[PDB]
């Protein structure tokens, strides 16, 4: 991107946090900030030198220096858990506009919970269809951020992997799923397959073998 | 009261054409700057183009990846904003917004031509560009076992594989079983087809007695599937 933002930032409930936007154009231009929740229209939070739209809570405020612009939230609430985008010119003096990659803000309001992991081997039913899918289900963890890595035997598996973005459960804990697409030949040609879920620096691993 | 309503979104083949509409009300539309913004699935907001007012001669600017294929226009007499897209590509998905655009310029520290910001937004409209044809899902069982069981509870589910287009709705035991159920968001494979999973945690005790059937519904292909999930026989 031309405007760089943090991929994700976290903050304790009721505390202050600052997410930034950096770009050469910002040296000459001001940035605007937008909140975005899934299935809801974006909202302008801040723009110009010191401009906040009426209706936007005062805990939102923007600042700038050099090639960086910052959005600060003083006293984060539970609802503030959302995506945040900065916008400005792509170059100095440009008539075009552009957005940053956006930052996913996590507001921490619950105890950490270790992920519950279950790895399903390809069903006999599916294998008859000349297909094979390893299903790695992850549930009951907090906060909602995980890294999934697959292993064929001891070696890492690059392609065939598909992973969803974590979503809220009924109990406000998060859940995610990962899929490894194999051909029945590949599936039967290895001794075992493993699903490695990394959550908050710790890694949990589940394994299945074709001999079943 | 500012209102913005996008429409015209739908399915279209690569290389096809599509025109989006945006009806505006509650502000001076004649002199208002209007901007189209799109959010690809699982990605962020991307600036598409903007159309100015009478002062700058209704001039239009486009994002580089889109220029030459997209055209922005307006009809002030009925308060409509248009985005006309030709030779659509897959990347041109998926959710398009129109936004009332304000202009900002600080005379003492600012640099021309100032900045453009987006005061009001519509709900958006969804554009899907794929060569894929409508397909019903293949449903496979995620059978529970010792490996799927921990702490007196077990996990079982359904694999809803290779369907198009979205969405799929999944229930368990005709809606009776709702506790412990979680249906995952679909994933989009390189083939252009969707797949998702629906899991429910149940007491280990119940496995022997209770029956578990997932109900898969896919209205785009008019397909209903009742699939029973029971523990696999090792034999």
């Amino acid at each position: 991107y031309e405007l760089t933002q943090e991929t994700g930032v976290s903050v304790a409930l009721g505390r202050t946090v600052t997410i930034t936007c950096r770009g050469d154009s910002l040296r000459s231009h001001y940035a605007s900030w937008y909140q975005k929740k899934p299935g809801q229209a974006p909202i302008l939070l801040f723009y110009g030198k010191n401009n906040r739209p009426s209706g936007v809570p005062d805990r939102f405020s923007g600042s700038a220096s050099g090639n960086r612009a910052s959005l600060t939230i003083s006293g984060a609430q539970a609802e503030d858990d959302a995506e945040y985008y900065c916008s400005s010119r792509d170059k100095s003096g440009s008539r075009l506009s552009v957005f940053g990659g956006g930052t996913k803000l996590t507001v921490l309001s619950q105890p950490k919970a270790a992920p519950s992991v279950t790895l399903f081997p390809p069903s006999s039913e599916e294998l008859q269809a000349n297909k094979a899918t390893l299903v790695c289900l992850i549930s009951d963890f907090y906060p909602g951020a995980v890294t999934v890595a697959w292993k064929a035997d001891s070696s890492p598996v690059k392609a065939g992997v598909e992973t969803t973005t974590p979503s809220k459960q009924s109990n406000n804990k998060y859940a995610a799923s990962s899929y490894l697409s194999l051909t029945p030949e590949q599936w039967k040609s290895h001794r075992s397959y493993s699903c490695q879920v990394t959550h908050e620096g710790s890694t949990v691993e589940k394994t299945v073998a074709p001999t079943e | 009261e500012v209102q913005l309503v996008e429409s015209g979104g739908g399915l279209v083949k690569p290389g096809g054409s599509l025109r989006l509409s945006c009806s505006a009300s509650g502000f001076d539309f004649d002199n208002a700057w209007m901007t189209w913004v799109r959010q690809p699935p699982g990605k962020g907001l991307e600036w598409v183009g903007r159309i100015t007012g009478p002062g700058e001669g209704w001039s239009v600017d486009y994002a580089a990846p889109v220029e030459g294929r997209f055209t922005i226009s307006r009809l002030n007499s009925i308060n409509f904003l248009y985005l006309e897209m030709n030779n659509l590509r897959m990347e041109d998905s998926g959710l398009y917004f129109c936004a009332r655009t304000g202009k900002y310029y600080d005379f003492w520290s600012g640099y021309p031509p100032g900045e453009e910001y987006f005061q009001d937004w519509g709900r958006g409209t969804l554009v899907t560009v794929s060569s894929a044809s409508t397909k019903g899902p293949s449903v496979f069982p995620l059978a529970p076992s010792s490996k799927s069981t921990s702490g007196g509870t077990a996990a079982l589910g359904c694999l809803v594989k290779d369907y198009f287009p979205e969405p799929v709705t999944v229930s368990w035991n005709s809606g009776a079983l709702t506790s412990g159920v979680h249906t995952f968001p679909a994933v989009l494979q390189s083939s252009g087809l969707y797949s998702l999973s629906s899991v429910v945690t149940v007491p280990s005790s119940s496995l022997g007695t209770q029956t578990y059937i997932c109900n898969v519904n896919h209205k785009p292909s008019n397909t209903k599937v009742d699939k029973r999930v029971e523990p696999k026989s090792c034999d």
